[PDB]
């Protein structure tokens, strides 16, 4: 249903769409939804640091509701899990990045654009550092303009062939 | 702070504690103290030292096995941190002492008084500080007396790294819990070793 | 030729397209081909079941017909071959889903819609089993519903662009 | 049926006998009979029984090796087998005997009085238990006396796992053949050890 | 910035796009520059030769301007960097080609097509080699009249929405 | 030459050559030489002959790493090319003799009268001549007596495979550097062991 990524496992989506964050995913800001458009994202795309997350967290719910049995310490499940959650890939990305001083993502913080016209908001990607800070807004300006033109298109490509029929 | 027309830069941070009872989490406290929660309870210490505490080199693994006192999550990581140091032959460098299934592991690594060289790239202390960066990484970037290296010839100033078990008290002051370094070892491991 | 999946080895096809199933290959039912449209998902979707039992049978095909000479005792080929054949991430899933009690792929029995009007059918999607059978049509009724607007968008949008002009 | 407009939902069943000539397929034919075919003539019987038939230690694998008389697809399956049983150092628990070359294996679980219990997950045989799950997956679900556990806290009520060298007869009354048991261990094999 | 394949570690992009190849990077012939809608192809694109070989070149590139300090024989980062850089896939599928009598990759020559009426090319791919020597044009007859429609309906595509509003 | 309506088929061939500062990179001289280049400067050469030149089977492996006086560029090479040897238990088969840290290393393969034969599939000279056809894969081709056969029952006219360290000469006459052999050995390397 909808999602086809780890959140597919028992169906999820939890409301009608957005997969929700709860307040104890997110640190402060309690509950933050997405679209079922941006989150379905990650049916298809494989190397993005937001989505793995996603994964990681709907395992670590679903492996508390479900299977809670093992004398209540199956740590050890993930050590097989893992190949089936998260792109290790782009953990080497980012080990590669640290070496040569290349802003890399540690995977704690993410930003996104929210069309504060809609509600309608990106998949969120990963807020890089570099020399143990965050970089400045500045910085990520292609990427934060690309981002919003690529909401834009997404908007006017769905308005020209579904609203017009 | 807008884009384009009225898109809001927005930002969130995640909370990865919630995900203590499924995968370990690292975290830092300062340069010389890391840590890895490894359930709800407890986890390991891992502690940059000029203090040895293990005298000798026995390192009792085989009996540790046999005794079977040990708790299992703790083993499986020692486990994979010792598997992933490349090139280890060098076994006069590790001691262990698991007195009760207590776990106590030392590596002793040969930080020799390398003012200015780019000599010790292969050595043991490299190896070790290799397996180290990555089980700690995000945090073990202040461990290192260099910059950005290929962590394939760092250096740190302290001659011990000493594993231990120990309670969780959250002590997570300089960086926050992450189960990506534990995660990005397993995913590789044994991937660095010599026969020819 | 059409397919950049394990077919494309030897161009494939079997016919101008959908990559016919023979009578050895499906138990009963004689034959069952697909469009091209169809099949050429699997040329970018690597996390689909059904995709990776294609693989397989298109390698044993393969297999058989050439390099048939090394004392046609080759069992040992599948041994490296599988790196590139299946997705054993999807195996993991499987896996971890049977331990949860959550409905998983087995790998026999495929659904897909076909529809009446044209013949034109979607790409197959693996019949989920759980406590030993196999799920209800009742099941995955926001899956088969999914399934059947996708094939409605896709007939529109091919319209819209291509048949006018 | 129908669905939204004309939309039928139709089905197909694979017949993965025909890929009996490049891959192993695995099928069940009651709880305590599972086979592998190995090829279009032969295959490998996995009993789950009470009665042992090898008395004795020795497990002969180098001379198996050196003498060279077993067929390789065979062999090739059981080190494949052998290698993905995470923490196996409990070679007492392993018995074989390639008399001429035939292939005879003998896993002696503890299958201990376990009444009431959780603590037979640390054990040899629940490592034991889980290849084969896995080996036999489709089928091996009706071997264990338990629903759906981690698989990493599994027991049965048999207390011998053996696996023969057989001639293939189609025995596959309860679950069909499938080449993803076997496919699924080749991918990851040797991932659960400790050295520390 | 635009890419997200390895040369997204340090934006890379060279000029406006294209992500142009020096004299260096090519057997005579100079310079060539791609558009950036065909580079960005391989944003998605994992299982593609001509893409792997874009990966290991511009990571050789950013291990030569930085971390050139650690005694400037840094030849064994490859031996971890490699699992982020390429897919191994693709080697194996080339490999079993080979044992098959089927043309193969061996990662030398590519071919693109070439708008000449516009300069825009497409993604190159891989010419194929069988029995010591490349196979002939009136092969791959199907393949390379399929990326000559394929470019057609990208320019369709690209106006029908974008230029008409 | 012009596909539809204006779309020109044009190529590019690219040149490999620069990527040697970051990997080895193998090419072909003739059917019996084959290289390695490891470096700007230095490379391996792998000589298919008729000509042993070590006489012993001491093969000092562990004596080279307690001395530690060999590059370790090349060691890593070898050590790579020797796991992927396929089922590789006949050491009596290898020889190598690191004098000074020196690289020298011969395999002595079984290649019997084979006149008219598929029996030496299960054999080491298969096994050698599998990784060594990946080592120079691209070039390998023109070394082996036969043509499209699965690597898994090959052969050649030659009796050893010799691996020394060289100078780099440019000597790529036949085929063209290329890094792909040796990256596509190392994503898998130690997949065919036998224990069961
Ligand atoms: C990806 O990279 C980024 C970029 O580097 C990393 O981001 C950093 O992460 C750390 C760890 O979470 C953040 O540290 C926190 O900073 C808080 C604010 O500190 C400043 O203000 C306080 C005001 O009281 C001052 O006291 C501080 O000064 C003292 O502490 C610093 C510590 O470094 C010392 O250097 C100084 O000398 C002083 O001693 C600063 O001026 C800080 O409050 C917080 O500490 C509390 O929380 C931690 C973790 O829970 C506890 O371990 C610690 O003991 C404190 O807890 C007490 O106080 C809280 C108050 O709310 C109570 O609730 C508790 O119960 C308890 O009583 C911590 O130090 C850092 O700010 C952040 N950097 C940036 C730029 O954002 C990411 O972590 C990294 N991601 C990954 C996965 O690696
Ligand atoms: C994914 O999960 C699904 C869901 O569980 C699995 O689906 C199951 O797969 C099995 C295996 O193929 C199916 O079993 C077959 O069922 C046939 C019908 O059985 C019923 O009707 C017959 C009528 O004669 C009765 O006799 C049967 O009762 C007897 O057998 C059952 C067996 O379980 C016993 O429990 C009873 O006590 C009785 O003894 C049932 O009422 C059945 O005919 C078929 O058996 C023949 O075929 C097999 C395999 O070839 C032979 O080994 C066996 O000996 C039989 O062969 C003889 O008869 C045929 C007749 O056509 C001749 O052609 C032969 O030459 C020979 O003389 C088998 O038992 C099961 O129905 C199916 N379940 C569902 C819900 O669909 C998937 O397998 C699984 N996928 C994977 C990869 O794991
Ligand atoms: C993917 O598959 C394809 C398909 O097989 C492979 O493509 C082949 O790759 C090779 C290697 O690069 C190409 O070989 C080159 O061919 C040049 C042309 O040869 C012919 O013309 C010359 C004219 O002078 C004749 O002399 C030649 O005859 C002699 O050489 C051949 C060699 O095989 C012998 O068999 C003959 O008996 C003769 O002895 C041919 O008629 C050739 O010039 C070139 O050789 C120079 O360059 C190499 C590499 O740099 C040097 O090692 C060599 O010593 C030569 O260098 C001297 O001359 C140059 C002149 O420019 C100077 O600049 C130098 O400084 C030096 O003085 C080489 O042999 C082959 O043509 C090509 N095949 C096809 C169909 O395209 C791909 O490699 C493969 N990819 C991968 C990664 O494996
Ligand atoms: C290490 O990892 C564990 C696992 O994720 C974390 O533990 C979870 O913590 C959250 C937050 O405290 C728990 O959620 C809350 O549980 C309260 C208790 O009721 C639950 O548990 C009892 C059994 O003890 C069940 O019988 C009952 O049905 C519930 O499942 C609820 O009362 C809370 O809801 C109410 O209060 C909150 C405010 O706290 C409001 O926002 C709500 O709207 C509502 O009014 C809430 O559901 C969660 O259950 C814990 N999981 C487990 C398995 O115990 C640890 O916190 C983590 N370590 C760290 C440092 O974070
Ligand atoms: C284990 O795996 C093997 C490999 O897949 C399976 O064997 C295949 O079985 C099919 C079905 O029986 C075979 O296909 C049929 O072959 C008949 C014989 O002719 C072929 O073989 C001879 C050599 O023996 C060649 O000289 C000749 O050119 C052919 O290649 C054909 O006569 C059949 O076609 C006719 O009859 C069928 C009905 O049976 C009609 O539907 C057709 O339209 C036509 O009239 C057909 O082609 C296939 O060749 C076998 N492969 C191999 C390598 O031998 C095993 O069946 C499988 N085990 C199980 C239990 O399934
Ligand atoms: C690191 O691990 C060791 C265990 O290897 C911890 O020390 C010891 O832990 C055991 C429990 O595993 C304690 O056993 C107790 O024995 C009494 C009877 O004497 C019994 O009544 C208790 O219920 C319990 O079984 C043992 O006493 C304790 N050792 C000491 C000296 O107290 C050690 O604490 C761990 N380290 C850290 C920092 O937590
Ligand atoms: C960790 O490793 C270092 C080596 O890298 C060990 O230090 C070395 O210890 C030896 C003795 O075992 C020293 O050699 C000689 O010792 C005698 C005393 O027995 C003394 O009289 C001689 O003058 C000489 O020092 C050696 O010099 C010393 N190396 C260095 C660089 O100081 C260290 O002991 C090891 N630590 C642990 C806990 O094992
Ligand atoms: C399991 O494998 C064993 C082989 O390890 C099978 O038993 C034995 O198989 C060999 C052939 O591999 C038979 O050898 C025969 O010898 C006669 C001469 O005495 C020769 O004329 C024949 O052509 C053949 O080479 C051997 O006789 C046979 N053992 C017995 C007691 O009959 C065993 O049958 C396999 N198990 C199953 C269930 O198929
Ligand atoms: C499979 O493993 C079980 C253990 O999990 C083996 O059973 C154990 O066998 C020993 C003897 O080797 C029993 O100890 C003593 O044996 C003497 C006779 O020599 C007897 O007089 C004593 O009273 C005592 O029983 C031990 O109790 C027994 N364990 C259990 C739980 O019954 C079994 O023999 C192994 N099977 C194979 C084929 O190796
Ligand atoms: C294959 O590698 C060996 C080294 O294992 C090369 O031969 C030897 O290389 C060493 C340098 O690694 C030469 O050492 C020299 O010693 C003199 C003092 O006598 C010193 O002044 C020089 O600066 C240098 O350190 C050694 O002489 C040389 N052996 C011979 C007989 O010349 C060998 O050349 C390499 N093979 C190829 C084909 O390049
Ligand atoms: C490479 O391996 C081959 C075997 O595949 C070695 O050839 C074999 O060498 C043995 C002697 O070690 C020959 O056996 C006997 O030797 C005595 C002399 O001591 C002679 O008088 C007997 O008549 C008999 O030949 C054996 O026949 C021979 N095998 C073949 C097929 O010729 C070869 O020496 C090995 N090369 C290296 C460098 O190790
Ligand atoms: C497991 O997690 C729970 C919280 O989810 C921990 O609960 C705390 O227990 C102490 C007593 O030991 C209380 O003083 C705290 O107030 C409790 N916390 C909360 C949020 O209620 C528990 O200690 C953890 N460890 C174990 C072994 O259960």
């Amino acid at each position: 249903g909808t999602f086809t990524w780890t959140l597919s496992d028992s169906e999820g989506n939890e409301t009608p769409g957005g997969y929700c964050l709860t307040r104890w995913m997110l640190i402060e800001a309690e509950l933050k939804c997405f679209g079922n458009t941006a989150v379905a994202k990650c049916n298809e795309k494989h190397d993005e640091e937001f989505c793995d997350m996603l994964r990681l967290f709907d395992f670590n719910k679903q492996a508390i509701q479900r299977l809670k049995s093992p004398a209540q310490m199956s740590i050890q499940l993930i050590n097989k899990a893992v190949n089936a959650l998260i792109n290790d890939q782009l953990i080497m990305k980012n080990h590669l990045r640290d070496m040569m001083c290349i802003p890399y993502c540690n995977y704690s913080k993410y930003w996104y654009l929210n069309h504060t016209s809609s509600g309608r908001t990106s998949l969120p990607k990963c807020w890089l550092v570099s020399n143990g800070s965050y970089l400045n807004e500045t910085h990520f300006s292609d990427d934060i303009e690309q981002q919003a033109d690529n909401m834009i298109t997404e908007m006017l490509q769905k308005e020209y062939i579904d609203r017009q029929g | 702070l807008i884009y384009k027309g009225s898109y809001e830069l927005q930002t969130l941070e995640l909370n990865m504690e919630t995900l203590n009872m499924t995968m370990p989490l690292s975290c830092t406290k300062n340069s010389s103290h890391h840590y890895i929660r490894v359930g709800n309870e407890t986890g390991l210490e891992l502690t940059l030292t000029n203090t040895s505490i293990i005298n000798h080199k026995f390192c009792n693994l085989s009996d540790a096995h046999k005794r079977n006192l040990y708790d299992h999550a703790l083993m499986s990581i020692l486990s994979t941190f010792h598997l992933s140091i490349p090139n280890f032959n060098q076994y006069e460098a590790m001691s262990c002492d698991f007195n009760g299934g207590k776990i106590s592991v030392q590596y002793n690594l040969s930080h020799a008084y390398a003012v200015d060289a780019a000599e010790h790239c292969g050595t043991v202390a490299n190896g070790v500080l290799q397996t180290f960066m990555r089980m700690a990484w995000g945090g073990s970037y202040i461990a290192l007396d260099s910059g950005c290296g290929n962590w394939d010839c760092i250096m740190t100033s302290y001659q011990y790294l000493i594993i231990q078990n120990t309670t969780w008290e959250d002590h997570c002051q300089f960086s926050r819990p992450s189960p990506i370094g534990y995660l990005g070892l397993l995913s590789q491991r044994t991937r660095d070793i010599y026969i020819s």
